[PDB]
């Protein structure tokens, strides 16, 4: 319902980011860098839903979801 | 005072008379046999209300 | 000494403020043109101690935590610019306001001074002065042995002479507005001066943009209702008196820690 | 509600005034009799004035 | 302080409010076209110190909970629209309405305002004006040269000139209609202004779809009842008194709490 | 700390309480359909400390033991639906309820409240309102043309137009009652709403199985008597009092233990 | 009461609060069990005689039933544990703790 | 909020009051000036229309005062006045009791 | 008492109304007099209004 | 009934993500991450009831439900 107080703690919105490889063709895979956006404590061993990675021309040129490696 | 968010939480022990022995300095450290049997650091419990 | 004794001494204060605005208000029942005044309340600084919303386990919150409050403090004193109910002195030097409209009259300082008491006189020099001699800005100069004032609805100051059938105007009464009426600044007879907060001087003539309509030989007298003020000394009276109980209250609890 | 009484009082007496006055002159050559007319002083409705 | 200083300060004050509107009655008993006034009084809020209907048991039902009520407020005072007793003054100016249509009236600003008061004048210049010097719509001329003018039924206005066997029309005076009348907006002067509660303007002919008819030489008096009114002052100064009674109580209920 | 000041303050609690009550229907004397309020106090717990009808010996009993009260609770504040006095007010909008019906209006929110004050206007649209601006069900729409509005005893509101012998009916005017009518939850400004203490509201016509008659030109005054609240006045004083001085007693008392 | 470790405890003081995630809690705000939620829109919050908690909603003309507050009673409530921050817990000599909708 | 300027026959519609709701009241923090700022347990300020999902009407002209009961006050300024005098006496024991104990 | 009694006096005021219209009329021709009828304004049968 | 008050704590709102392999054929079963999505404090020992898994058109191309392991 539109009129609803969510109050989430396990789900964070994130910006990713990548670079499209020279002569890359569909199927191929590639590393992602994915950044907290808003006041999140942490990403530790959270999980990154598909996710359209767009170009300078507001394209989607790739697909992303993975689990997310931080350091610790 | 929305922005007000946990940080950490302290340990917090439980250890009798019988297990504790106080040092030199004055910080009570665990004797030989409760060491041997609690091992070498005491894991916090999660009764302790402070 | 105590934190009691300081709130209930702001309390005190607080009371004495108005009772003060109360008499005040009354003393000024004759006052033409005058509007009561009203005291605005706040509360003081909120000591922490707890704070309200920490993390108290885990999963469970402080809900509403230890404030401890100081007294309280006027914030301010704000009028109630209304029309006040007319009074007819049959004088053809009085002018009394129908809306929301101002005279503008020059101190000796030079400055502009803005008052809305009709109670007009003419100088020895035949300008229309106030009754303490301060110049009606602008000019209305009378002519030597004028029989008649006939000032219009719209601020056309007519005189009357012998001898000849049509009046002539001597001037023009205007009227000035402000966008805050509650800004300015009192300074004592009758008069308010501009400041930051009362906007700007809009000149205008009474009829149009707003301005009051001008009414010749009637009176504004001022807008204090008298019950209210009676029910508010009732009201003053006895919260000054819980608030002694109170200071006396934490005088015995100290003598009784003296003791011991 | 003092002047707005204070004011009817006033209406009052200037019509017996006018009333008087055309009385008086009841055998007066060129005479013409006087009449009073009132109007109220709303100032902005839901409040009298007098 | 207490709640029920504030209940019976709210009652003093509707009690004040019901006395300056009787007295603002009494007061234009003799102005011509006059609506007189009645206030209307309403509940304020009730505290559900115990809501009504709330679920004691899980099958027995609390009927009529604790609900503490506030004072009282005033909605408004409303204009009693009545046909005022006509009376003859036989002046061919003075005209009278019967039904319940209002004169259009131009104020001098360019708007325009209604006026049920038919007491007319002629200018300098020869419009009919109201008393008050504002000209009347349709700014109907009267010539210089005018023997006799009259005001039929329909609201035509006809000048005779001089040796001339034939009446000469002027103009015409038409009516205005409202959906509410009381939502008009009294301006003073025996004028009022159009607000949204009033509907639109409808201007009509007096006889047709439900303007008034108009009699010359008639002028509508008011509709104030003398021996009602003063009925009313003693209900209201006995009520006034007793809420008063009820300060005083509280007032020393107050003062033998803190004496203790 | 002490029980009796517990007990002493709940009296002085109820006593306020009944002050409140008393202060609140002096102030709705001239409310139109108001209905006085009066509350009702129980007693509150009792300490059971020696149980009554235990066997004091093996063949007798404990008659009626120690049994220590604490003090007092208001249960709930009952109105006196009585036909409050009418009044003419020769208005022909102006409709009072006879018997015990209430009037049904559409809040702004899209939910019905009712009332029992007559005293209705006229809208700019034509639609009979009440004088908080609630449109009053079912819905009269008054042509623009009206000469009178008649309001039969039956409550059929019909218009006469000009120039037509038969009158043309433009609604019907219903009355609402309830099974308990003591139970709605009176929000202010003179309406009641169901609640489920109040059961169902029963629509019914001004005449039949107990709906009331409605007569035009009329209103329902407060039913408050006036002189009983005088009387309830000094009884409340002089209970304040006395639960004060108990306060007291309590108060001198601890001071000796103090001293100890 | 719902202690912060998972056990239960047990007061007297029926001072509570509404949580931002409604719930009633105590002062210290430790859940009151089991749990009454309290909506936003509610005008009015009416503890009944039997424990019963319905809220007014507005337009409803009929209350909206939220939970039961049922209590917890003792065999010998002298021999309960004070644990401290106004709470008993089940001691030996007090054990057996029995729910119950008040008034049964 | 509706204005009247001269010569128009309707009002010119200015702006709208709109009340901020919240779920849990009292957990608030009263920053001082007659203003409380939102916390962690009081979340979620909803804005509404005044009327509208349980939100309060608005009348003009008048202003909610303090609901500061003062009989409840009085009393419970004695009972804590005669509290701190059974409590100093305590104190005034143990001191006591203290001195003949060190005195030997 | 203050509503039943103002009730007998404005209809003793309409009576006196009527009245005065009679005798107002006294030279008119095609004129018919008018009279007054009262009734009573019983509720329970305990409850005179007026 | 819609007017009711559910406080459940022995369930939670996850999202599963998977791969679809290379030739994958219907029958075949592959591996699924479970990831909570507000406000749960763990998944220990919980079972993942009948999710559909859709692709990128918001088919459906797999079927999950099984016993989650989390690794204590």
């Amino acid at each position: 319902p539109t009129g609803t107080n969510m109050q989430l703690k396990n789900v964070a919105a994130v910006m990713v980011t990548a670079s499209y490889p020279p002569f890359a063709r569909q199927g191929q895979t590639i590393d992602v860098v994915v950044s907290s956006m808003g006041n999140a404590k942490s990403l530790r061993g959270g999980t990154l839903l598909m996710t359209p990675l767009k170009g300078v021309d507001s394209q989607v040129y790739a697909l992303a979801q993975g689990n997310i490696l931080v350091g610790g | 005072p929305n922005t007000v968010a946990p940080v950490g939480r302290l340990k917090l022990v439980k250890a009798e008379g019988n297990e504790v022995q106080r040092s030199d300095d004055g910080l009570f450290r665990l004797t030989a046999e409760a060491q041997a049997e609690r091992g070498a650091v005491l894991a916090a419990d999660p009764s302790i209300r402070i | 000494m105590i934190s009691s004794l300081w709130i209930a001494k702001t309390g005190l204060d607080a009371q004495q403020t108005n009772m003060d605005v109360i008499a005040n208000n009354l003393a000024n029942v004759s006052t033409n043109g005058f509007k009561r005044q009203r005291a605005v309340f706040e509360d003081l600084l909120y000591q922490t101690i707890r704070q309200p919303g920490a993390q108290s386990s885990e999963q469970t919150t402080l809900p509403s935590g230890l404030q401890i409050g100081t007294g309280v403090r006027p914030v301010a004193t704000e009028r109630l610019h209304s029309q006040g109910n007319l009074s007819q002195t049959n004088n053809s030097k009085d002018v009394a306001i129908k809306g929301q409209g101002f005279f503008q009259v020059m101190l000796p300082d030079g400055t502009s001074a803005y008052t809305r008491d009709g109670s007009f006189q003419v100088d020895q020099n035949g300008q229309l002065v106030t009754a303490g001699g301060f110049q009606v800005q602008p000019a209305i100069t009378i002519p030597a042995n004028a029989l008649s004032i006939t000032i219009g609805r719209d601020g056309v100051v007519s005189v009357t002479q012998q001898g000849q059938a049509a009046p002539v105007q001597v001037g023009q009464l205007n009227l000035t507005t402000f966008m805050n009426d509650t800004g300015l600044e009192s300074i004592g007879e009758n008069l308010y001066i501009e400041t930051q907060s009362s906007g700007a001087p809009n000149e205008s003539t009474p009829g149009l943009n707003g301005a009051g309509l001008l009414y010749q030989g009637y009176v504004e007298t001022s807008n204090v209702n008298v019950a209210e003020e009676l029910v508010n000394m009732i009201q003053v009276q006895r919260a000054y008196e819980i608030n002694s109980k109170a200071v006396s209250t934490t005088d015995q609890m100290l003598q009784k820690l003296t003791q011991l | 509600s003092f002047s707005q009484a204070v004011s009817g009082l006033n209406a009052a007496a200037t019509n017996l005034d006018v009333i008087g006055n055309n009385i008086a002159n009841s055998a007066t050559y060129g005479f013409k009799s006087g009449t009073a007319s009132f109007a109220d002083m709303f100032a902005g409705s839901k409040v009298g004035l007098g």
